[PDB]
């Protein structure tokens, strides 16, 4: 009942902080279904593995991001159109200033 | 056209070997106690330090970065015949961590040096004894592991090395190696070794048979799409050579290719022994010092000539 | 003609540009100029104009745009690049 009405009020921090913090086993357990993505290398089609950021088959290091070149560890913000992305914070202030695909594909990735 | 400034950076110490990261934020400084210290530039434009420790037992000689896609490593040579590689952690105090440590060298480990960015995470290491010795890490997640791939016998004291920063695809990867031995003998003190793919063995190309006196320093200068190579030499008097491969014939692919040796400019304004020299990220400007307290940067002109255009000395004091 | 363009081409003069044009020619021209100069940015700059499919697939144009590109990485110019 508690989650539900935080939900009607649009608090998902607190609903997830109730979540994370239950007594109950189900409560707890409900968080943790189908929240786990699945990602490969488009160089060699190849899956990656679950704690590292080398592909094994490309040897390519195939999480750089696309504005500051560098190798992202943490949290990676993804286009479903042209299959580009990086940095959160890199490529929110991106699409903040422009409207192209910082990678120069030419897709709008957020049309207009 | 050059005026010199006095950072605010602290030392208890005499201070060996100072170098740069990539981007130029981050400083290494090895002191004369055993000791190296990292140091970051804030945005408002000042230096403070973020770690210290002590290494090895003897003396440090080098400390060089190696490139950021790789993490944040250091790289160590001493006296103790010792090359310890050194990685960040950070949990945000930082807290350096050794990963490894390589002991094959039978005498004084006198210079370490990383390989260009595009060949991977290799590293060379040159000792007293005359031996080059080239590892590499095949995994770049595991950098507790390291491989002994090449090894390589001089006959004569290696003092200095220095790889070929090239990226093109028809360049084979090069290294140059110094000397400091002092014999009364001429004999030849600078040789260079490039890689051969059909043999994946390095083999001598080219021995630079004009240097006969004791060499302190040797620099290539950064490529940047040029057809020739660029070559500095550290001795009595700076030199600078130049490097232009010929057309292979394609009869057939054989040995090491021929190279025409030509030298453009050899100053001795420092009139001592030349102890240093580098160059800039364009390799257009070339710094220089020498025993005399004095530090010289020299450039090319309009008529594609190389002459000085600053002097400093090590107070700070214009000249 | 000839003669003129020869003597541009050795000395990698950029007037010659118009001469030669945007071809194997002009791209040994600024090989030369860029040799003397060190120039990468103008190089890559007017390769890009226009220029037949064949010149674009020339190692040292690609070679000096990567090159131009990766001193943009580290002057940290990242918007820019
Ligand atoms: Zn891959
Ligand atoms: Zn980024
Ligand atoms: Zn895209
Ligand atoms: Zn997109």
């Amino acid at each position: 009942s508690y989650i539900d009405l935080l939900q009607r009020f649009r608090l998902w921090n607190v609903s997830n902080e109730v979540v994370k913090l239950s007594t109950s086993r189900a409560v707890s357990c409900l968080n943790q279904a189908s929240t786990t993505l699945h990602v490969n290398c488009s160089h060699c089609k190849r899956p990656m593995s679950s704690r590292g950021w080398v592909c094994d088959r490309c040897h390519r290091c195939a999480s750089m991001c696309a504005v500051c070149h560098h190798v992202v560890k943490g949290l990676f913000v993804w286009c479903q159109g042209c299959s580009h992305g990086g940095h959160l914070q890199h490529i929110m202030k991106w699409l903040e200033g422009s409207s192209h695909c910082p990678a120069g594909c030419g897709h709008l990735c957020e049309y207009s | 056209m050059f005026v010199a400034r006095s950072i605010a950076a602290d030392h208890k110490d005499l201070i060996h070997d100072v170098s740069f990261d990539f981007h130029g934020r981050r400083m290494a400084t090895c002191s004369s106690d055993q000791s190296v210290k990292v140091w970051d530039k804030s945005e408002s434009g000042d230096w403070h330090c973020t770690a210290s420790w002590k290494t090895h037992s003897g003396s440090v000689w080098r400390v060089t970065w190696a490139h950021p896609e790789f993490g944040q490593v250091l790289a160590s040579c001493s006296f103790d015949r010792t090359a310890a590689v050194w990685e960040e952690i950070v949990g945000g105090q930082s807290h350096w961590v050794k990963r490894t440590t390589l002991v094959d060298s039978r005498t004084s480990v006198t210079d370490v040096k990383f390989a260009p960015k595009h060949m991977g995470l290799m590293l060379a290491t040159c000792s007293a004894d005359g031996i080059v010795r080239i590892y590499e890490a095949p995994d770049v997640m595991n950098l507790s592991q390291w491989s002994l791939q090449h090894e390589i016998s001089c006959k004569l004291s290696c003092s200095c090395i220095s790889w070929n920063p090239s990226s093109s695809r028809a360049h084979s990867p090069m290294i140059a190696v110094g000397s400091d031995d002092s014999s009364p003998n001429a004999m030849a003190k600078v040789q260079i070794f490039e890689y051969n793919e059909n043999t994946r063995k390095y083999a001598k190309a080219e021995t630079l048979m004009t240097v006969t006196d004791p060499v302190h320093d040797i620099a290539f200068a950064p490529n940047l799409g040029r057809s020739f190579h660029i070559l500095a030499i550290a001795t009595k008097d700076v030199r600078i050579f130049t490097l232009k491969p010929v057309r292979k014939e394609l009869t057939s692919s054989g040995g090491p290719t021929k190279f025409e040796i030509h030298i453009v400019a050899q100053f001795d304004n420092h009139n001592s022994q030349v102890w240093r020299v580098s160059w800039n990220i364009t390799g257009t400007v070339l710094a220089s010092s020498g025993d005399d307290g004095c530090v010289r940067l020299w450039k090319a002109n309009y008529m594609d000539n190389w002459k000085c255009t600053g002097i400093l000395k090590g107070n700070g004091s214009p000249v | 003609i000839e003669k003129l363009t020869n003597e541009m081409k050795e000395a990698g003069n950029l007037e010659g540009i118009l001469l030669t044009g945007l071809t194997k020619d002009g791209v040994d021209l600024m090989e030369s100029y860029v040799d003397r100069t060190g120039d990468v940015q103008t190089a890559s700059y007017c390769m890009l104009q226009g220029s037949p499919l064949d010149v674009l697939k020339d190692e040292r144009v690609q070679y000096w745009i990567e090159n131009y590109r990766n001193l943009l990485d580290a002057w940290r110019f990242w918007h820019k690049r």
